[PDB]
Order: structure tokens, then C-alpha cells, then sequence
């Protein structure tokens, strides 16, 4: 599903994000719990106010996971694989959750991204980031 | 919750009939088996390992039969479920942490058995009541997330 | 994501219904047209009243795709090939739409097979709709 | 539709600054390119082969803005958006055959590219904020399909 251009685009636009990829994690999270508050159920043992540093750590960890599935964008079930078992057995996000993330994020992106976030470069992402959440589920049922 | 007066009493002439002991262990069952990120909640309740051990879990049953009882009582006050499930959504938000998401599935799932121990006579009409019934209950229970 | 015990449990169910699966495709139908109301804006061509030959009509081309979806389960892209091409090119149906029909056949299953409708049964037959649906939207994008 | 005291004026203050023309145009336009099969409604405004045919088709642009139009002229009855769009919402669904889908995808599309073009002030609360408006908005035009 993803195409040569998509996988083009997509490297382009992340790799403007650059080392502020931890940050913008931390943004879509808190974009996401503000915008969808029924995703906060996963997170009560978290300080969810606005600059905790929980929201931050885990916007760094999203982020460098998407970091290594771009760079893994050709072998995304391997590179994902021990994070597809944990969402699966242990942290059993509902499936409908991971579109909500991947809206947040997209938002962040188009946020930050001005010059970058083309109508083409738009659409990569998104299909990029349902690739990614297909990958997250894989091994729910 | 609007339901024409003919919907209203396909609800409740099939409701008349089921075993909500029964019924509600069943569908309990089968959420967790057939959609098993849901069994997240349920840890304490023991082994969950197969499908048999899920269906046959004294304590899958019992949390079957709290749940649809108050899903019974639920079908008496189908013009006021928001005001009648008010405490309980807040009690899942604000205690339990659980997804509203959860809510749909036992719906599809509730519908499914519902079919399987009807048969014929869980006619197309009869599922569309139904359905908006069982959407409407969960978005009652959703109401006071936050 | 379908198990071999997945694989096995749709072939028995699928064998049970037999020569009904056409009927039941129409049943499907009718359930989902009434059921999801927004469902019928894809089909305002059709005269959707009880019984009408040409949802029965429909209702048999749809099961005849499942049959052979069935018996191609291992290989189920290549199966249906031509049908995720017309669904991505022409009739362009939302992705969220094939999961109510999904919900409606298994409704109409459970309604037929009192035997054969396990839980464990249950769950293959969902996740092989699921398949099914995901196969027909993997070209829309 | 409730919206807080601090909700109400995010959308208000930021809808001063859009000029509905130019966001209309660019929100339809990437709707066509994100999820294409939308594009099933616009068999007659021609070529939208490309991002770039269809960012730049006037058609497209010209329908973009009567969309935003409207969607505009009901952030003024925002405590009413059912009664609003009861019209609109007849036409979509017997005249058009519009699945109600396409307004949440419209939705998604036009919270993106409010950010793009307001960068960091279209914060997390007021993305909130309008992530409740254009549910409301989607809910008010499907609710006389049938
Ligand atoms: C693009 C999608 C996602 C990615 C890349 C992702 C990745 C991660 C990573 C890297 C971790 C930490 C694992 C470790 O400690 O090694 C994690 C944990 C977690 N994830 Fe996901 N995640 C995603 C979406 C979601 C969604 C949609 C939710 C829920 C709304 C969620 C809920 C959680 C929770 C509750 C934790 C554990 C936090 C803790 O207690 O430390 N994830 N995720
Ligand atoms: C029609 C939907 C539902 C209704 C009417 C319902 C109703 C109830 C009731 C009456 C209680 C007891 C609260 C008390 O003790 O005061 C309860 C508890 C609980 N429910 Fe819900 N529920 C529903 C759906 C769900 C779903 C789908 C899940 C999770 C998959 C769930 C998880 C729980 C949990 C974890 C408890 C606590 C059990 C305990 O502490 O023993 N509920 N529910
Ligand atoms: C399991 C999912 C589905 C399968 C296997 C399936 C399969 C088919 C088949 C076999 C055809 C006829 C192709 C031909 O012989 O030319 C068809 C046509 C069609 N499908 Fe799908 N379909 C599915 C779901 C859906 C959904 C969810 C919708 C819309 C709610 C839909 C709408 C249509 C329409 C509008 C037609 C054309 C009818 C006509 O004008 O004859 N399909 N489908
Ligand atoms: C906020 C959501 C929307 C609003 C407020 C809106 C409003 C309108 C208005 C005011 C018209 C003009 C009708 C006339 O000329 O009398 C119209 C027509 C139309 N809309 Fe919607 N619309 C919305 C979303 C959508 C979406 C998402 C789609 C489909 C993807 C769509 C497809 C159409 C079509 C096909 C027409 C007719 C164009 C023609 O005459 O060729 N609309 N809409």
C-alpha cells in the first residue's frame, strides 16, 4: 500500500522533524486526551496536565518508535514486532484508539510542518500512519 | 430514546422471553473470547485461557448477570436511559477507566446472541429495534465521560 | 491473521450452508438496509422493497464471492482481485460500510446455525469477514 | 450543542480570521486527495487525476467555498445546529445520496488544515474545541437520513 512516493514523502517530511520528534510526540498526546477524552481510560495512572513529564517520556517513546518504523518502513512487522505483542497481550488498547493518535499526530504535523505538509505529503502520512496502526493490531485476535 | 410504539413493543415481547442469567453469561463469554483485548479488565477473575475455560468461568457468569440485569432493567425506561444509566457512567469513567468502545462491542455481541437463540424469529425489523436500542445504551453509559 | 483453526472452523461453517448462501446473502442485505438506514445510499438504483429481485440478485453474487473466498482463504488477494479493484475504482464504497455488512451476515449466520455457532466459531467467521473486508479496500488509497 | 464558555469564544475568535473561501477550497480539495474515493460525488467537475489537478480545478474550489458557506453560517446558531441543517441534511440524503461519512472525513480534513494554516495558535484546547463543533456539525446533517 505504501509507494515508492509515499515512502519518499514520508522520509522527507520526518526527517524535517528531526530532533524535535520526542516533542511533537508529547504534543499529539495531549491534543489527543484534550480532543478524545474517552482515551484517557488507558492512562489514570498518569499526570495528565498540561507540561507533565509522564505525557512527556511517553511522547518521546511514541516518537522514537515511529522514528524506527520509517526507517524500517520496508520490514515494519519486524521492527515493530515486540511493540505489536505488547499492545496485544498486555496493554489492549481498543483498535479505535490508534486512529485518534494518528489524527493528533497528523494535526501536529501540519502544525509544525508549514512549508511541508502538501496535499501529496498530507495523504503519504496518513496512509503511513494507518500502515503503522494496522502493524500495532496485527496480533490482537 | 425515540422508538415507535411498534419497535418499542418488538423489544419488549422477545425481552419477555429471555433468560437474563443465561443470556447475560453468554454474551459476557463471548465479548471476551470473540474480541479478548476486552478480557484487560478481568484478570481476577481467573483462567481465561481457551474458549471453554472463558465460557465456563463461574465468575465470567456472574459479571454476565450484573451487567445484562441492569441492561433489563435498562429496557423499562426506554424514553429516559441517559437519567436511568447517569451514576453508572460515571462509575465507568471515573473508577473502572473503561473505554466506551467496550460498550459497542457487547452491543454486537448481545445482538449476535440474541439471533443465535431466536432463530426465525429474530426477524430483520426485530434486529433493527434492537440495534437502535443497544446503541442507545451504550451511548447512555458514555454520556458522563470526561 | 487467520489461524489454521480459523481457516478450519470457516470452511465447516461455510460447508453448512451450502446452498443457502444465497438466500442468506439476501437476508443480509435486507437486515443491513434496515438496520444502517445510511447503508441504501449506495443503492438508490435498486427497488430495496421485501424480496426484490434484485437485492435476491445481489444477494447471491455477494455470496458467491465469500464461497470463493473460502475456498481460496490462503491466497485470498489474488482471489479477489477483480472485486478490490471495482470497489476501489468504481463503486468506491466507505471502508466503514463493509464492517455493518459484516455484522449483518454474521447475525444472519447465527440466526441459521443454532449447531454450528460457537464461540470459538464466532470468532473465525468475524475475523474472516474482517479479511475479506480489508482484501476489498486495499487498493482504495 | 453545549459548548463551554472558554470553547465557544476559541471557535469564534479563530472563525474571524478565516478567510471561507480560500480554507472551503483547500479543505475540499484535500478531501479529494486524501481518501479519493469521495471523488465519486464529482463526476462532473472533471479532471482530479492529479493533487495538483485537483487543488487547482476551479470547480473544485467554487464548491469548497459554498460548503464552507454554510457550514459557516451555522457556527452562528451553534445551540441549534439540528434545526440549522434540517434542510441541507434532507437534500444530502434524498436528492444527493451522500453517505454521512464523507462529513466526518470533511471534519478530519478541516481540522488539519486549520492547523496548517494557523500553525501554533490552533492549540491543543482549541483543536478541542472545534473537534466537538464539526462532530456536531456531521451529526446535525445526517440526522434526517432515513
Ligand atoms: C502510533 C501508535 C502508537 C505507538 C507508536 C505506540 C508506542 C508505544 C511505546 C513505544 C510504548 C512504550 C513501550 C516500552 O516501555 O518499551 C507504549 C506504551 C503504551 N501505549 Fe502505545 N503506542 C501507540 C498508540 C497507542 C494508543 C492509541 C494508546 C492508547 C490511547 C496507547 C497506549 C499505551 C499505553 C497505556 C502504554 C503504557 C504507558 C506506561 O504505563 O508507561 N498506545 N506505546
Ligand atoms: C450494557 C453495558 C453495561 C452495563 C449496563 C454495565 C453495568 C454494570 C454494573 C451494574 C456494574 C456494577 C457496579 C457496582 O458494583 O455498583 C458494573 C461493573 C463493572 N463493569 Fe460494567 N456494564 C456494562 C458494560 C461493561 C463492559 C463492556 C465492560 C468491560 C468489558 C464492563 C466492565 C465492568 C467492570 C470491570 C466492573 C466492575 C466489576 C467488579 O468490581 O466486580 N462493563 N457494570
Ligand atoms: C463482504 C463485503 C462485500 C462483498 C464480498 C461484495 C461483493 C460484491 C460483488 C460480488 C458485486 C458484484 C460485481 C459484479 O458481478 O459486477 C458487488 C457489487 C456492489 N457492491 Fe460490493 N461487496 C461487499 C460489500 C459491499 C458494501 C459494504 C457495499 C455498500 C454498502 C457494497 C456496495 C456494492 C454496490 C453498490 C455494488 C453494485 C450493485 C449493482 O449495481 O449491481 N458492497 N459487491
Ligand atoms: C459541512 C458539510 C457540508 C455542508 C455544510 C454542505 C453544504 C452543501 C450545500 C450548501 C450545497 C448546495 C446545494 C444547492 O446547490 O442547493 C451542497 C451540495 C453538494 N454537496 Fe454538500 N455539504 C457538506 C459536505 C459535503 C460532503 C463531505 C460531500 C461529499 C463528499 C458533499 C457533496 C455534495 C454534492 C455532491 C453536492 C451537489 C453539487 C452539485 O450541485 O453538483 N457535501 N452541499
Amino acid at each position: 500500500m505504501l509507494s515508492p512516493a509515499d515512502k519518499t514523502n514520508v522520509k522527507a517530511a520526518w526527517g524535517k522533524v528531526g530532533a524535535h520528534a520526542g516533542e511533537y510526540g508529547a504534543e499529539a498526546l495531549e491534543r489527543m486526551f484534550l480532543s478524545f477524552p474517552t482515551t484517557k481510560t488507558y492512562f489514570p495512572h498518569f499526570d495528565l496536565s498540561h507540561g507533565s513529564a509522564q505525557v512527556k517520556g511517553h511522547g518521546k517513546k511514541v516518537a522514537d518508535a515511529l522514528t524506527n518504523a520509517v526507517a524500517h518502513v520496508d520490514d515494519m512487522p519486524n521492527a515493530l514486532s515486540a511493540l505489536s505483542d505488547l499492545h496485544a497481550h498486555k496493554l489492549r488498547v481498543d483498535p479505535v484508539n490508534f486512529k485518534l493518535l494518528s489524527h493528533c499526530l497528523l494535526v501536529t504535523l501540519a502544525a509544525h510542518l508549514p512549508a511541508e505538509f502538501t496535499p501529496a505529503v498530507h495523504a503519504s502520512l496518513d496512509k503511513f500512519l494507518a500502515s503503522v496502526s494496522t502493524v500495532l493490531t496485527s496480533k490482537y485476535r | 430514546m425515540h422508538l415507535t410504539p411498534e419497535e418499542k413493543s418488538a423489544v419488549t415481547a422477545l425481552w419477555g422471553k429471555v433468560n437474563v442469567d443465561e443470556v447475560g453469561g453468554e454474551a459476557l463469554g463471548r465479548l471476551l473470547v470473540v474480541y479478548p483485548w476486552t478480557q484487560r479488565f478481568f484478570e481476577s477473575f481467573g483462567d481465561l485461557s481457551t474458549p471453554d475455560a472463558v465460557m465456563g468461568n463461574p465468575k465470567v457468569k456472574a459479571h454476565g448477570k450484573k451487567v445484562l440485569g441492569a441492561f433489563s432493567d435498562g429496557l423499562a425506561h426506554l424514553d429516559n436511559l441517559k437519567g436511568t444509566f447517569a451514576t453508572l457512567s460515571e462509575l465507568h469513567c471515573d473508577k473502572l477507566h473503561v473505554d466506551p468502545e467496550n460498550f459497542r462491542l457487547l452491543g454486537k455481541v448481545l445482538v449476535c446472541v440474541l439471533a443465535h437463540h431466536f432463530g426465525k424469529e429474530f426477524t430483520p425489523p426485530v434486529q433493527a429495534a434492537y440495534q437502535k436500542v443497544v446503541a442507545g445504551v451504550a451511548n447512555a453509559l458514555a454520556h458522563k465521560y470526561h
